[PDB]
């Protein structure tokens, strides 16, 4: 029918005249904020916070829990659904991490929405205007599709590396952060993997299958010492914290950021790419836009506790150190790549200062922050030793 | 050939099984007795930034009615007190079973070994954290705009005073994330989603929109359309663990233990939301529960599976036979105990016993009677000096909580199930309500061991439990909670406390 | 067939203008079509309902003649009449310029359009002209354009009062 | 350093100025008296990208709400039937005003020589764009899911059957374009926006609402929130002409053309489509109009462009001595001629009739007895072969269009102005209804050939220009058009070709 | 008050229920289609097609319209609100132009909305991620400053010539496409500002003032003929049509793509310039989409035109050869910026490769179209000699 058959109290006349009746003169408290007893970071509470902060059923034991009692069902053994036992970690409060971005779900899907919207107007208008004809042929067929393909695999990796992590963290801000941070990372790989796809469908000969740069993950030289990197990060390490803390604030930060902006998003332009760093202009913004989330929880929070301050930095100066040997060791099996590039692209100059802005930017924005005394000259050596 | 060229979201799937490979370590780090094919495909081929894609349509469309149109039309506002209510319990309780959805699939995404079956669960991951927001925005909104703001601006924390409380974690928070992973997936997908979820959300929206809540139909119908990918993910669990041995072996057990779980706290608690928390009805709560458990769920949903070695739960007669009275029983515990809520109850009106009796034969001379004499003592005036809980003790009728499933349940008064055990295990005492909550405890002591209300607050006097979980309104004398949802005579503090409630331990009555 | 939209005085144009072969000709008829049924200046008001639709027809004919029978350079140039543009457009804004009133103003203006109106001129040109021309006539028309009285201006327009009523 | 750092609106805005550079022929291809000031600024320091994202932002609120919760509580549909008649006209007409204010405002792009008055207007050409096809929306919306879609689904090229349609295209399309770019201007932003569209969008928001329409509050009241934009660049085209010696000598006779222009369209029409078209009153039409043309615009707006030389309306006056009963005078010409348009109009009922001699003493002896004859005539029913029109015939009551406004005119008959001036000039005659028209022909005749609707008809029958224009409903017999709003009895091309009316010129009477 | 003043028609039970009596049982027409009498170009009728065809109220003495009878008011002197006199080219109907994205108004918003929000995004990770370390100075403070600033204009006369036709165009679909080729111009002449003041934030000295790059194209050489051209289009030609179809079918198609595509987009790169490129994807997508637009008009609608196909070619010819000329000498001139760039940096044979390339799309894309017989070899012939 016109009108339906369903009759609603809004809007029906009979129903609607009940329930006026039945309201008060006006609201039974003035407070109409939700989330009014949370502690605001801000100047204000946000929308971020309100709708974020305490949704975890967390009790008293856990610090900063509202509730009070054990778990209703726990593991078999005992195991609590949620304790202070998942991480070495100590704090006043789980739920003081705040997101600088102050991003909950609905911002979080609508930036990456726009960015996939733009992504595929931007490669409608790169294959309709022809751009590929000026790029190196060499570096599209063996550097793009080979050892670009197999980044996708260390960053598949590290996206991994982070469902424990989904269901082990202490709080909601922390919970939400850092599911972000790893859907962020399977996008850049299926990204990776996007840019391999299109390719072929502008290049004839060009082919999609990810044979070519899963071998030369899995078997390859280049890659070695990063993959054993990231099966050590993502199935070797069951706590959480460690995971997120060695994933962000030590690897990623020196080898990923290496490749990413000092390898291909510096040479890539050099053999007519603009393909390739156009997605690695999203893998850098959200390496930066996770970054300032990192900093904020073991920084800020955990870092800087009013009475773990010391204990917690402590904890992660012995993570630093027990992961910034593999990962320098990521770092040198990556040098024998350039030896792969035509004469001229490079010098060892170049690699230098390159591996400086990487060491200098991880040592001014983690290193310092927990008083990790690291050797920029010796780490840089060590590195570099790599070059064959 | 210049022509617009493009990739889509399946483009790219196509190969993403292959993102996984082999190596030493590469396994679950959580204990489970079923093993995930590493081979299992998923339905949706969805890559991140077309999962963010139709996301984001859905939330425009949302935000945009509720921003504009409904608050023009002021929606907020216009809904039945009941209902204005009903949505502090129904809102948050939910939110809370999407939060420890987010751990629960993000504990299966580490459980699946094939890249695909991973990427399923990892939509669930994101699904479950829009739909937490999506809870806490319904509660945000009609704290912002609505007739009353307590309890939907605080239940996170107002929320641990009440019994009903307790037993909501069970199902939708531990259940979902304490156990074997397989375990969690059938408490929350098979049986939770597919049985109740699913079906509980569209019921939500229409007795929403019977008492003139068209916020709750624009949000709920939103997250429902996100329902799918999380029936297939369960699906696919099971698909997952069919060939592996252990499953004839577990499957079943595993799944009853499930069943039974879950619809011992919604076969109660939802009938009792709905027929209780409202004024207009859409349809008496035995006929709908009768079709999802039985004809849906327990038929169709089930029998498809029946190939992957799925046989209905044992306990489902039993299920069944304690459902009838059920939501009925508890309501009269739910007000006896209102001071303990973060929300306003109301007795039934002339329209709603006469809808009552008329559905559920029997009805008036049982609950209709006793109601009627609460109110004529005085039960909604704050100078009556009387709560429903004295009424109670006076005619021994001890109201004791499942040490397993935390429902509160009164033996001695219930027009259901009457059965009652209790025990006694290295100087503690254990109650329990059926046969199946019993085993769980006799088999798994070591997996219950939640401290019920009576026991916490042993030896306080009621007052000084909500003031202390601060169960205050605005004015900070003011009671959240009350006994009729009108906005005149209002309970306070020193009404509460005048009435020197003090909590005792009712298993102790055995020593 | 009296129609609004489709009628015997349309079709019957039509047929006379599918019969305008050559460019001077159909460019002298569209020229003597517009004398004859354009401006308030008409020499009649018989076509009043359909002389905006023919005329279009009778442009679409002298448009197609002329781009077949010129070469670039005139085509953008000159006038369907193999008149210099440039030349009618500097002459005609002259006298504009000179124009000693409003109604000497107007009748250069709405002469202009009558004769010059694309396809005759090209339209670069003939816009350029509507620019200066209108500016010239429009100053000379608003300036103390409430002093005259209602009686008197009738006599100026030179309109036949036929009734009057208040 | 590298702290997180961009580059907003304003700090590119800052060089917009420079832009454009110096050369022989940069000047505007516009006819025109004045002289735009090459260094006028602009109020909002906008670049296409922000502008782009702040309308995005409204646009994703407004068609939220039309596609879920309006469309979920049939919103389409729930709406007074004269209402949604109402809306087609009011949506459509409107929407050419919208359209021709692109080129209007294109038009004034290109006469401002200062960069930044040049993107001012440029974000109006775009505003417009998204107003054209915000109007189109409603037509789309109301068609799509309301009661009547007829008229909704064709108007642009329904609306060509009657005469109101050439009025409007005087006020809001030819009287926006051709002229003076300043002229234009004036009748656009300084009076058109500034005086009637401004007040009158929110006004129609206001009548709507009151009649269940909570579609067009939900469009129009995101189109108001553009017209700030709009109003800035109107003030700022006087700011940018006042240091030049022509506008002492033009500017206030534009102005007062542009008055003129609008307030004889919109004075009658306006008030005719409030009160006739609407069931639930929101404000008589008298009082709007004083408050809007004299208090509001003829006060406080056009008393702060004094000190640029801008004066009250001289024939101001006029126009108000002839508003009161101009609206009345309207609609029983609309009704006499109803089956000339693309919407369904009713006789006023004896509750309006209360309505509108109360506000309106006298209405009543006039129109009010007008009404009751036709109805007892029977102009509702099919069967009785009378048309008001004929009614006009058989008392001598001559209907004229005004050669200037279009506006259609009864002196014979009207309560207001009723003042004819017929002329012959070189083989045509003409009539006009005031001294303002009658001087802007006799000035400028050649800008007033428009062919009235009894010149283009004369001596067609009318079921012929029906038929031939499209004005049938889907079924190819019964009219678009309808004297009374009610569901059956429905006129057919048929019942009017019985009624054998062949229009007339009726300025052929003059010898 | 909690409940308001004013009453709703839609909630209030007294109105609503006087509203739900007057209803009909079921609509009083089927046909719930608004623009159901418009020939659809694709399968079934668009959103696009019925929101905007019909919405001017062109009479039938203008093809395609459905009106009758003379403007209600004209300009003094008579001439037409809109009339057949302002454009040379003759076609069936003027309502036949479909924009093949079928962009109405908010779709349109939208994406530039997206694009928007997604370059603050990148410009703050580019900052955060410190990648100008890696730009070559003079690169920047010469070639981007200087040169691609100086091009801002050029994209802003183009602009400018647009609002002629906003005025004069004879249909809606063809008003709207129209506007939004020339509000994509502006927004490219303002994102090379915007990149500017994005470096005068992250360089320090680097002046983001106009007075440069305003200097170079207004009395420079490089840009002399570019802007001669520019001054044309924009303020000679009073042809709403031959401004639209020479601007973007013969300048901007052959100058516009050789600047944007063969010089910075091409040459940025080799200077470790990323961000130039950001800004130049966004203009050639731009171009892209608007070239869709501008083939459906010229070539699809007019070119093709059943009764005017041979008379629209022939204009199109004649402007072609009008403007290819002054499109050369902008070439020509241009040409001389490759002489103030590092030795090293590109060669004649690039350089010359790059013109065949421009000119061999032109001669696809749109020469070819309409019969226009352009020789490639002459075409860069005539502009190599302007290689200092
Ligand atoms: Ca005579
Ligand atoms: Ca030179
Ligand atoms: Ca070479
Ligand atoms: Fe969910
Ligand atoms: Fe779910
Ligand atoms: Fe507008
Ligand atoms: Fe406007």
């Amino acid at each position: 029918s016109m009108l339906g058959e369903r009759r609603r109290g809004l809007t029906d006349p009979e129903m609607a005249a009940v329930i006026l009746k039945a309201l008060p003169e006006a609201p039974l408290d003035g407070n109409n904020k939700m989330g009014y007893f949370v502690t605001p970071r801000w100047k204000r509470l946000t929308e971020y916070e309100a709708l974020t902060v305490y949704a975890q059923p967390n009790a008293d034991w856990i610090a900063g829990g509202l509730d009070w009692g054990d778990w209703t069902q726990k593991f078999h053994g005992g195991r609590p659904s949620w304790g202070n036992e998942t991480t070495e970690l100590r704090t006043v409060d789980w739920f003081k991490h705040r997101d600088p971005l102050r991003r909950w779900h609905a911002p979080y899907v609508k930036d990456k929405a726009e960015e996939w919207r733009y992504t595929d107007r931007f490669l409608q208008g790169y294959s309709a205007d022809g751009q590929i004809r000026a790029m190196n042929p060499t570096w599209r067929d063996e550097f793009i599709n080979r050892y670009w393909g197999a980044f996708l695999f260390n960053e598949y990796g590290l996206f991994n590396a982070h469902s424990q992590g989904a269901r082990e963290a202490l709080s909601d801000v922390t919970r939400v952060s850092l599911a972000f941070w790893g859907f962020d990372k399977i996008d850049i790989a299926q990204m990776i993997q996007l840019e391999r796809g299109f390719l072929a469908k502008i290049v004839p000969g060009f082919d999609e299958s990810t044979a070519v740069p899963k071998a030369e993950w899995t078997n390859g030289e280049v890659y070695k010492s990063a993959r054993l990197a990231v099966e050590g990060l993502w199935q070797e390490v069951f706590d959480w914290n460690e995971s997120a803390f060695s994933v962000h604030a030590v690897y990623d930060a020196l080898f990923g950021q290496f490749v990413r902006r000092e390898f291909f998003q510096r040479l890539a332009p050099r053999f007519g790419d603009n393909l390739t760093p156009f997605f690695i202009n999203q893998a850098q913004t959200y390496f930066q836009i996770a970054k300032q989330g990192v900093q904020d929880l073991y920084y800020n929070c955990l870092g800087d506790d009013p009475e773990f301050s010391d204990y917690n930095r402590t904890v992660m100066r012995n993570w630093t150190g027990k992961w910034l040997e593999p990962t320098i060791a990521a770092l040198r099996d990556f040098m024998g790549l350039f030896a792969k590039l035509p004469a001229g692209t490079t010098d060892k100059e170049e690699i230098t200062a390159s591996l400086y802005r990487v060491v200098d930017d991880w040592i001014e924005d983690y290193a310092s922050r927990i008083d990790f005394k690291a050797d920029r000259d010796q780490i840089v050596k060590a590195v570099l030793a790599g070059l064959k | 050939n210049r022509a617009p060229t493009s990739v889509n979201a399946q483009e790219v799937h196509r190969w993403l099984q292959s993102f996984n490979w082999d190596f030493k370590n590469n396994r679950t780090k959580y204990a489970t007795k079923y093993k995930m094919a590493n081979e299992t495909k998923e339905q949706f081929k969805l890559i991140a930034k077309e999962y963010a894609r139709m996301e984001a349509v859905k939330d425009e469309r949302q935000f945009g009615s509720l921003q504009d149109a409904l608050t023009r039309l002021n929606a907020g506002v216009r809904v039945h007190p009941k209902w204005n209510e009903t949505m502090k319990v129904v809102s948050n309780f939910l939110e809370v079973g999407e939060y420890n959805a987010i751990a629960a699939t993000g504990m299966l995404w580490d459980s699946a070994q094939a890249a695909e079956q991973k990427n399923g669960y990892l939509a669930q991951v994101l699904d479950e954290i829009r739909h937490t927001h999506q809870c806490a925005y319904v509660n945000y909104y009609f704290a912002k705009n609505g007739q009353d703001p307590a309890g939907h601006n605080d239940a996170r924390r107002t929320r641990t005073i009440g019994p009903l409380w307790k037993g909501m974690k069970r199902v939708f928070s531990d259940g979902f994330i304490s156990g074997d992973a397989v375990e969690c997936s059938l408490n929350l997908q098979l049986v939770g989603e597919a049985c109740f979820t699913n079906p509980l959300i569209v019921a939500v929206t229409e007795w929403a929109a019977a008492n003139g809540d068209e916020i709750t139909p624009t949000v709920f119908l939103s997250i429902e359309t996100d329902e799918l990918r999380h029936m297939a993910n369960g699906y696919q669990t099971v698909v997952s663990i069919a060939n592996d041995p252990a499953s004839a072996k577990y499957l079943n057990t595993d799944l009853n233990n499930a069943f039974w779980t879950q619809q011992k706290y919604f076969t109660p608690v939802l009938g009792m939301l709905f027929e209780y928390g409202s004024k207009f009805k859409v349809e008496p709560w035995v006929k709908t529960w009768d079709r999802w458990v039985y004809e849906d769920w327990g038929g169709i949903w089930i029998g498809r599976l029946g190939k992957y070695g799925v046989e209905s739960p044992r306990s489902l007669k039993d299920a069944k036979q304690d459902a009838y009275w059920a939501h009925h029983d508890l309501y009269l515990l739910a007000y006896a105990l209102w001071p303990t809520g973060f929300f306003r109850l109301a007795l039934p009106d002339q329209e709603e016993m006469e809808w009552f009796e008329a559905n559920y034969p029997g009805w008036y001379d049982h609950y209709g009677k006793i109601y009627e004499e609460w109110r004529a003592r005085g039960c909604e005036d704050p100078s009556s000096g009387f709560i429903p809980l004295m009424w109670f003790i006076e005619n021994n009728h001890p109201i004791y909580i499942d040490r397993v499933s935390q429902v509160p349940f009164c033996p001695s008064l219930a027009k259901g199930a009457s059965t009652l055990r209790v025990h006694e295990y290295n100087g503690e005492m254990h109650t329990f309500s059926d046969q199946w909550g019993e085993r769980m405890w006799l088999a798994e002591p070591e997996r219950y061991e939640c401290q019920n209300i009576f026991e916490q607050y042993e030896g306080r006097e009621l007052s000084e439990v909500i003031a202390e979980l601060h169960g205050l309104r605005s004015d900070g004398k003011t009671l959240i909670a009350q006994p009729h949802v009108r906005g005149d005579k209002l309970w306070t503090l020193d009404d509460i406390k005048r009435l020197n409630c003090v909590f005792k331990n009712p298993v102790k009555a055995f020593n | 067939k009296l129609g609004i939209h489709s009628n015997d005085t349309r079709d019957a144009w039509v047929n006379k203008i599918a019969q305008l072969n050559t460019l001077e000709k159909a460019a002298e008829m569209l020229k003597q079509f517009r004398m004859d049924h354009t401006t308030p200046f008409r020499n009649s008001y018989e076509l009043d309902n359909d002389y905006l639709w023919i005329e279009a027809k009778l442009e679409e004919k002298v448009a197609v003649l002329k781009a077949r029978a010129f070469n670039e350079v005139d085509f953008r140039h000159k006038t369907a009449f193999g008149e210099d543009a440039k030349s009618v457009l500097d002459g005609t804004v002259a006298k504009m310029n000179a124009a000693k009133d409003k109604w000497e103003a107007e009748k250069i203006h709405i002469g202009f359009r009558q004769a010059y109106k694309p396809p005759i001129m090209p339209v670069n040109y003939f816009l350029d002209g509507e620019r200066q021309l209108g500016t010239r006539l429009m100053e000379l028309r608003n300036l103390n354009y409430y002093d005259t009285p209602l009686e008197e201006l009738r006599k100026q327009r030179g309109v036949r009062v036929v009734h009057l009523q208040s």
